[PDB]
This record gives structure tokens, C-alpha cells and sequence, in this order.
């Protein structure tokens, strides 16, 4: 139960004896570990479960980099939801210290979301992107998730112009593209159409602009707005063989009367 | 077991038939490969490989993508075997710090071995499901007496020399074009992590 | 520099050190940074409290 | 011999120099492990020494090839070469000085410096949080093998004067390490301390004169101590210097500082700790548990069958033989020349060869090979065997044996890593399993003539 949402973020043993002995024969396995932690945990025991926390990080194997990975994971939880922010400050900070800093941001993030202290969350999303928004495309994708998802679309439209002032040259078609794929899932479909428009005008030859922005009207279904765009698409320059590729994601759809009017036009293109 | 072709991240299954011995009453090894993606410019054209052979040099790997040339008709060179410390023998660098075990990196000479390799390995990888006789056999070289008394023999003394003079010979005048102050700059960084 | 040379394996070795007065150039080595010297002797040792008689280590020192 | 650096100290830290060789010094049977003498070497306190480990072994061996130098210059009746060692993790340039003498006897040379504990705590301190038990392994068999065998030779062969029969009672109990294969994981200095506690300790018995009265209380104490709720304090002194109170309550509080972190004792099993070795871990780190576990189990076997059956021939026939039981694997092992003759035992080695890669001639090949599978196989397997082989390989001398363990980490599936090492096979697409018959093929072909049995579990 614990343990599984700890995996869930990373991306019968009934006794004390039960899990000393398989600690014995996996000294390397999180899923020993935490589930002892669990233990505690369930007992209400802490204080012993931070210590243990603490054992951990010196018993298991120094190459095994993603399993430690896990286990801060495991002290982050452990602090927020039974510690203060006096204890929340002083694992934080040793756990940025010892492994990679910004994948500790990532999950602790993700803790304040599940644990629903949000006005913890968007204080820390504010500090790492001012620290890490000026090389990390993530950074902003997952601030772009938590301004949506509370309805604060404008102010999840003043998140580009920040990006773009942070973000170099090079991802700023990431970016746009990132933002506006939460627009067709979570946000309003509108708001999306008017930050591809900004990627068509400024990159045409750049092909795979035109099929992520018709990936999110297939998923919008609406009849209107297919029927527009994929017409626009091959007045533009598309080679041979991918040309056929936008005929296999336009027959398709229209299966899923105006059947015959889009087979005549599949063929009129092959002599001119 | 058998209809095993690659693991869930991506390893390609490597089986082996394995030598009879006098002591022993068939058997296969299970190397498990995977392409490996790196900006480093001699890490290029690598298989990560996973759970070598005992003894695997070269040698016998010359050998055996030699086989995998000889029986799915292709072209493949063998670069450099790269990271066999089979021991851990290489694993900590002792040097800098007083200034993937058992993996490996099997460096090709271009891109058309490893892909036409790594698609020999895609059709190699069905064999456990659809050949079992028609496996290749892991021929491990054998150490006698002599291969284990070499490491009680002496070291020769001319080889050696002609290593402390021509070690010497390079650091101790590139060192001395970079002296005093440039070392007191780096220990005088050494001292600035002394103090907080 | 006296008192690590000593109470380490007595004067089998001890007196083997004073021979050829290694100690007095380790001296040496540490006076050199503020003013070098010149002859330096230990010039003088004696004993007063020995223990007991210990003839069997006595004859290790005999063949 | 006249030098640019002036030797300091030339310390001898052998086993015959504290007595106790399992062999008697023989001259020429070079044959035996203990024959090259390991001895300290110090020059004068002088700034020549570089401030990078290869290049200061490095330095170390050009002194040596000064020193052999003249040797081979004046003093031809010696004769010398260089070898490695490579006992030391990740230090391979490590050269000792091998001279054999026309009385039959060689010692191996080797260079302690004081730029080297700079350097090797420069490196733990230039280490980041990963690395640094490994280095600690390293600093802790660098700190056993140079520093504190001059204090642990010089306080043995002191106290030895008071008891004289302590050598036999030593060399035998590691004769009894070396009939039930446990000698290969225990330093020899760890099963001297362990001998040693009841002469320095014999109360509430007394002081044993003679051989079966010490080895008994030997294995008597083993059988009865624990070394999980008891420590081992040991004062290295002689009969009527002793530890204070504060330091043997010190000594304590390591004790109890250890037992906080491994409670089990699985990373820590023997705590034997004296004036000499105030940490206690110096020469007892990096043994397996069964290692222990065993060790105390044969000792309560042994104990408890004399308690049974009496004391007669047979019964101290069954303390010396291999019942060989509870492994996972057995190898039968031969030389095909025997090394008993050669090693001085009798049932005559008179002078060595004109080449000396013929010295090889007459080596332990199952040394090396139990040596290397114990490299290779340090994640996976627990391998033991007898590294005397011309003590107790038989009439000739000349057969051993490979006890096998599987580790409880790989006795199931696991989730396939990278750095699991580790002989597998699938169960599936996803989890792996230990795959025994690969890694039988792989000892069975790495020892392809000398391997003439193999027993399963």
C-alpha cells in the first residue's frame, strides 16, 4: 500500500525477525526495506522507522544508484505526512546534496500533489524554475500541469513567455508543443490552437508539427475543425512516402457518406 | 523459458552451449546484449552486454560474431572490447582520487556492424524457441599449470625500467612546464574545501 | 623525534639504530626548516631500571 | 649500503619472526606459501617521495632496482627478483623484493613510506559518498598489512619468551583452519589472537603447559564464546602496560557503536580488539557469516563429540577430518606434481634452479585458482578450499578440494540489473533466476585437468 506509491512516484514477513532475515538475504531491496518500513509506519513507530531510513542508506550497494533513488523517495514521505517542515528541510536538503538535485524537486513535487499541500507545492515550482528553468524543459512542463489542473489557464498562458525568456533557441519548439498538449487533455482545445499557430508560422518545413497538431484534433473529435486542418496540410510540401502516412490517419477517421470524397483525392495526387 | 527473445528493457537473450568435462554427468550461458547510447566519441558503436563468459577476450568474441557473420550471411568487424573487469580489478580509480560489473562495451568499427549485428541478434535471440541444436557453443579458452604459476614468476626487469623511464619521461616534463603556480592554484582550491 | 624512535623493540634493534645514526640525520630533516646544523651526537645513554634478569630472551641474541 | 636515501628501518613482520609459520622453516623448500618473508622498509624522512601513488611505487621500485643493483653487484651469493602484489585492492604497482639466500631461505621486500596514509586518506577524503567503503577496505588492508605488524610481531615475538608453547598450540589450530578449508577467508594474525586468549587470559584455569591442554581451551573457548553479545578484549603483556578502565570501556563503546549499526552482525561478525588493534575490525573484516557460523559449529561439533565419545585416537581423528557436508557444490581437485618433499615435510629440496621461472615449477596452481574464482565470484558464490595443499593433500600432497556455497542473495528470482553479477537464467521476460549448471561449466572448464570430481547438492 505505502510501498507501491513510492514506486508509483520513482518513475508474509509478520515480525521483526521476518524481515531481518530476508535484510539477510536482500540487503539490496527496497521492497524489503520499505515494506520493514511499512511496518513501522502501520505500528506507528516513527521514530524507529527514521532511523531504519537512516540504516539504509549505508547497507544497501553504492552502484545500485536508481534503488537509492528510492529510498529518498521513501524519507520524503516519511517527514511530510508525520514530520513538521523543521524535519522536511533537513532531509530535503541532504538529499539534494547527495544524489542528483533536480530529480529530488521532481518527486517532492509529486508528494505535495498526492498529499494535497498545494500551497507548498506552487511556492517550490516558483524557486526551481527560477533555478532550474533556464536548462530543464520538465520544470515548466510540470508547473504546466499543476496550473491547469486548478484552473488558472491564465496563468497558465504567462508560463510561455517566462519559458521563453528561460529557454534557449533550440527549446522553444519543446516547449510550445509540451504546453499545448495539456490544452487538448486538460485545458481548453482553443487556447492550444493558438500556440501551434505561432509553431506553423514560424516552422513549415518542419513536418512533425503538422501531425502532433492533428494528434490532439483526432483525440478533440470535432467534425468541423479535422476536415479544416488536414486540407491545409498538402498544399505544403510533404515528400512521397509521407504524404501516404497523412492519407492513413485521414481515411481512418472518417470510418470511425463523406467516405467517397476522400478516396477521389487520394489518387488525383499520385499522376499530378 | 524457451520463446524468451529479449528482456522487458530491452536485452537481447545471448545463449551459449557450454563444454563436457570429465567431472561433469545441455547447458547454456545467457549473455545478454543491448545497443548502447553515449555523446563519447570511443564509446561509439558499443553493445552494453550483461553477464560475460568466463575469460571472454577479443578473441573469442572476434569468434563468435565471426560465426554470427558465417551463419546469417553479413558483414561485421569487431573494434575493441571495452571495460572487461572481470575481477574488479579496474573498477575504482585509485590515482585521481590520491591526486557495471560485469558489463562491457563491445565496440564495432562503424554502424553497418551493429546494426547488421544487432539485427543478427534479433534473428539469433529466437533460437531458444525455434532451434535449440542450432545455438552457438561458448568454447572457454582453458588455463593449465603454466597460465596460474605465471603469476608466480618475476617480473622482467627491462620492460619495467623502459616503464619508469619512459613514464617519467613524459609526465615529469609536461609537469614541469606546468609548475609551481598553477599546483599552488589547485591546492589553494584544496584549501578553500578545507576551510568550509 | 627522542620519544617515536623509542619504546618500540629494544636495543637488538634500538642499539642497531644508533650504529649508524640514522636518528641524527632524522634530525636533520626536521631542523632544516629553520636553522640546518652541523655534527649532531646523542653523545651519551645510560640505563637504571631494568626490570628483571630474563636470561630466555637474553639468549636470542646467541648462537 | 650506500644510497641517496638513507634507510630508516628494515622490520621483519613474518610469521617466523613471531613463530608462527604452520611450517617449520625448511632450507630451499620454497614450495611452501610461507617461505618469502614479508619485511618493512623505511627510508629517511625526505621530500623525494611523490604526491601520486603510481609514480611513489613507482619510485619504490627504481629503489629496489638500486638495491638489487648492488646486490646483484657485490653480493652474488644472494640472489633476486620482483614480483607484484596485488593483495591490495586497486594498487597494482605494488613491487616486492624477492631474495633467496644459500642458506634456502627468501623474503619478499616491501616499502612503507609516510606520504602513503596522506595519500590514502586524501583519497577517502577526495571520495564522494559512494566509493568510500571499498577505500576503506583498501586503507583497512593497507593499515594490516604495513602499519600494525611491526607492533604485532614485535609484541608477540616480546610475550612469546612467556609462553613457550603457544607456537604449537598456533600452528596446529591453524592446521585445524587449514583440514576444514577455513584458512583461505581468516588472516592468520586474527587466529593468532584468538589462540592467544588463553595464555594471556587463563583464568579462571591456568596456564596450559602443553600442546593438548591450550589447543583444547582453544576450541573449548571458541565453542562456548558469542561473538554477536560478547566482544574480545585481549592485554598483550606479560604474567606478573595493561589497558586502563577508560580504554577497555572505550574499547566497549566501539563494541556497542558497532553493534548499533550491523545488530546481526552480518557486515561485522568477530570483534577482537586489544591495545595493539583498538578497533577490533583490523584483520576480522570482509569474512562471510557461514564463515563464523560454521566456524562455531564445528567448534560445538568438536567440542560436544568429545564431550560424547571421550577422548581417544579416533575421536581426535574425526577433529581433523572434513565431514564436507552442507555445501552446495564439491570440487575434487590433483595437482599432477606432488609438493610434500618439496615443501620440507617429512613423510630433500637442496638448492633452487638455475632459472627461476622453474621456481613456478613448484607452486600452488589451486592457490591462484581458488585465488581468482574468489575474484570472480565474490558477489555470487562463497568458495572455500585448502591452501596448504603439501599439508594435507594427501600422502604425496597433492589433491584439494573446492567447497562451494551459494549466498542466500541469489537463491531466488530477482529483477534483472545491470550490475547484479550473477550467472543467470529467465523465468520470464522480466525476472531471473541463478543458473548453477553455466557456472559449473565455467569452474569445471577453468580447472579442465585438475577438476576430477564434482559433487552436487
Amino acid at each position: 500500500d505505502w510501498t507501491a506509491s513510492i514506486l508509483d512516484q520513482a518513475q508474509a514477513p509478520e515480525s521483526v525477525a521476518d524481515f531481518e532475515r530476508l535484510l539477510i538475504g536482500n540487503p539490496n531491496s527496497s521492497v524489503v526495506w520499505m515494506n520493514y518500513m511499512a511496518f513501522q509506519l502501520q505500528l506507528s513507530e516513527i521514530e524507529k522507522a527514521r532511523e531504519l531510513a537512516e540504516r539504509a542508506l549505508k547497507t544497501i550497494n553504492f552502484r545500485e544508484e536508481a534503488e537509492k533513488l528510492n529510498i529518498w523517495i521513501a524519507m520524503l514521505n516519511l517527514e511530510n505526512t508525520f514530520g513538521t517542515e523543521e524535519t522536511l528541510e533537513e532531509v530535503f536538503s541532504r538529499a539534494c546534496q547527495y544524489m542528483d538535485s533536480y530529480t529530488i524537486h521532481t518527486k517532492l513535487l509529486g508528494i505535495y500533489e498526492i498529499s494535497e499541500k498545494f500551497d507548498k507545492a506552487a511556492e517550490l515550482f516558483k524557486a526551481t524554475a527560477k533555478k532550474f528553468g533556464g536548462e530543464k524543459v520538465s520544470i515548466w512542463v510540470s508547473w504546466g500541469d499543476f496550473l491547469i489542473s486548478h484552473n488558472e489557464e491564465q496563468e497558465a498562458r504567462t508560463i510561455l513567455g517566462n519559458a521563453l525568456k528561460a529557454l534557449p533557441k533550440r527549446n522553444h519548439i519543446e516547449v510550445v508543443r509540451k504546453f499545448a498538449q495539456l490544452e487538448f487533455a486538460k485545458g481548453d482545445p482553443e487556447r492550444g490552437r493558438s500556440l501551434f499557430e505561432g509553431l506553423v508560422a514560424d516552422a513549415p518545413k518542419r513536418i512533425d508539427l503538422w501531425n502532433v497538431y492533428v494528434d490532439q484534433e483526432v483525440k478533440a473529435k470535432d467534425k468541423k475543425k479535422v476536415e479544416d486542418l488536414f486540407e491545409r496540410i498538402i498544399t505544403k510540401k510533404i515528400t512521397r512516402k509521407q504524404a501516404k502516412f497523412f492519407f492513413n490517419k485521414w481515411l481512418q477517421f472518417e470510418e470511425s457518406k463523406t467516405i467517397e470524397y476522400v478516396k477521389a483525392k487520394a489518387t488525383e495526387y499520385v499522376a499530378s | 523459458i524457451e520463446d524468451i527473445s529479449a528482456m522487458k528493457n530491452g536485452f537481447i537473450v545471448v545463449p551459449f552451449k557450454l563444454p563436457d568435462h570429465k567431472a561433469l554427468p545441455a547447458s547454456l550461458h545467457f549473455m545478454f546484449a543491448k545497443r548502447h547510447q553515449s555523446s563519447n566519441s570511443n564509446e561509439s558503436d558499443c553493445l552494453f552486454l550483461v553477464n560475460l563468459p568466463l575469460l571472454s577476450n577479443i578473441e573469442h568474441m572476434k569468434k563468435f560474431v565471426g560465426q554470427l557473420c558465417g551463419k546469417y550471411d553479413t558483414v561485421s568487424h569487431v573494434e575493441e572490447l571495452l571495460y572487461n573487469d572481470e575481477f574488479g580489478l579496474h573498477e575504482v580509480d585509485l590515482s585521481a582520487l590520491t591526486s557495471p560489473r560485469n558489463t562491457a562495451l563491445l565496440k564495432f568499427v562503424d554502424a553497418a556492424s551493429i546494426n547488421n549485428c544487432w539485427n543478427a541478434l534479433k534473428k539469433y535471440s529466437n533460437l531458444h524457441a525455434k532451434h535449440p541444436n542450432e545455438l552457438f557453443e561458448w568454447t572457454y579458452t582453458t588455463p593449465s599449470f603454466t597460465t596460474f604459476v605465471n603469476f608466480y614468476k618475476p617480473l622482467d626487469i627491462d620492460y619495467l625500467k623502459e616503464d619508469i623511464h619512459t613514464h617519467m619521461a613524459i609526465f615529469e616534463q609536461r609537469e614541469a612546464q606546468a609548475q609551481e603556480d598553477v599546483q599552488s592554484s589547485i591546492v589553494d582550491e584544496d584549501g578553500f574545501t578545507l576551510v568550509v | 623525534i627522542l620519544t617515536k624512535e623509542v619504546q618500540g623493540s629494544t636495543l637488538a634493534q634500538l642499539t642497531s639504530k644508533l650504529i649508524p645514526e640514522v636518528i641524527n640525520k632524522e634530525i636533520e630533516n626536521a631542523t632544516k626548516d629553520i636553522f640546518p646544523l652541523q655534527n649532531i651526537h646523542v653523545r651519551k645513554v645510560k640505563l637504571l631500571k631494568q626490570p628483571k634478569f630474563d636470561v630466555g630472551a637474553l639468549m636470542a641474541l646467541h648462537g | 649500503m650506500k644510497l641517496p636515501l638513507s634507510v630508516k628501518s628494515i622490520l621483519p613482520v613474518g610469521s617466523a619472526f613471531r613463530y608462527t609459520s604452520l611450517c617449520q622453516p625448511v632450507p630451499f623448500a620454497y614450495s611452501d606459501p610461507d617461505f618469502f618473508q614479508d619485511v618493512i622498509l623505511e627510508f629517511e624522512t625526505s621530500p623525494k617521495w611523490p604526491d601520486e601513488i603510481t609514480s611513489l611505487e613507482k619510485a619504490k621500485t627504481a629503489f629496489l632496482l638500486k638495491i638489487q643493483e648492488e646486490l646483484s653487484a657485490n653480493s652474488s651469493t644472494y640472489r633476486s627478483f620482483f614480483s607484484r602484489d596485488e593483495s591490495i585492492p586497486y594498487n597494482l604497482e605494488i613491487v616486492t623484493l624477492n631474495i633467496l639466500t644459500p642458506e634456502g631461505y627468501g623474503f619478499k621486500f616491501r616499502v612503507l613510506t609516510e606520504r602513503d596514509e596522506i595519500l590514502y586518506l586524501r583519497a577517502i577524503a577526495n571520495a564522494r559518498n559512494e566509493l568510500k567503503p571499498e577505500l576503506e577496505a583498501t586503507f583497512l588492508k593497507f593499515t594490516a598489512k604495513y602499519l600494525a605488524s611491526v607492533r604485532h610481531t614485535r609484541t608477540l615475538e616480546n610475550i612469546s619468551h612467556s609462553y613457550q608453547f603457544y607456537s604449537p598450540v598456533v600452528r596446529l589450530f591453524k592446521r585445524w583452519l587449514d583440514t576444514h578449508l577455513l584458512l583461505g577467508h581468516i588472516t592468520d594474525e586474527l587466529a593468532e589472537l584468538i589462540a592467544i586468549k588463553p595464555f594471556v587470559d587463563p583464568a579462571p584455569y591456568f596456564i596450559p603447559g602443553s600442546l593438548e591442554n591450550g589447543f583444547l581451551k582453544v576450541l573449548k573457548f571458541i565453542s562456548q564464546w558469542n561473538w554477536k553479545d560478547d566482544p574480545l578484549i585481549l592485554d598483550l603483556v606479560k604474567p606478573e602496560e595493561r589497558l586502563t578502565l577508560a580504554q577497555y570501556k572505550g574499547i566497549q563503546m566501539n563494541f556497542t557503536n558497532l553493534r548499533n549499526s550491523d545488530p546481526n552482525g552480518t557486515h561485522l561478525q568477530f570483534f577482537v580488539a586489544s591495545k595493539n588493534d583498538p578497533s577490533g575490525i583490523l584483520y576480522s573484516s570482509g569474512i562471510p557469516l557461514p564463515i563464523a557460523t560454521r566456524l562455531t559449529a564445528l567448534a560445538k561439533v568438536a567440542v560436544n563429540l568429545l564431550q560424547t565419545h571421550g577422548l581417544n585416537q579416533q575421536t581426535i581423528n574425526l577433529l581433523f577430518t572434513p565431514g564436507l557436508k552442507d555445501y552446495d557444490f564439491v570440487v575434487d581437485l590433483r595437482t599432477p606434481i606432488g609438493l610434500k618433499s618439496s615443501c620440507g615435510i617429512l613423510s630433500a629440496p637442496s638448492n633452487f634452479p638455475e632459472n627461476l621461472n622453474d621456481l613456478s615449477e613448484k607452486m600452488d596452481p589451486t592457490y591462484q585458482l581458488v585465488k581468482y574464482l574468489n575474484l570472480k565470484y565474490k558477489n555470487s558464490l562463497i568458495l572455500s578450499s585448502r591452501k596448504y595443499i603439501g599439508v594435507n593433500g594427501g600422502e604425496k600432497g597433492d589433491k584439494n578440494v573446492i567447497t562451494g556455497l551459494i549466498k542466500p542473495l541469489f537463491k531466488g528470482a530477482h529483477k534483472f540489473r545491470v550490475n547484479l553479477d550473477c550467472n543467470v537464467k529467465p523465468v520470464d521476460d522480466e525476472n531471473v533466476i541463478l543458473n548453477k549448471e553455466a557456472i559449473f561449466h565455467e569452474i569445471a572448464a577453468f580447472g579442465n585437468d585438475m577438476v576430477i570430481n564434482f559433487e552436487t547438492d
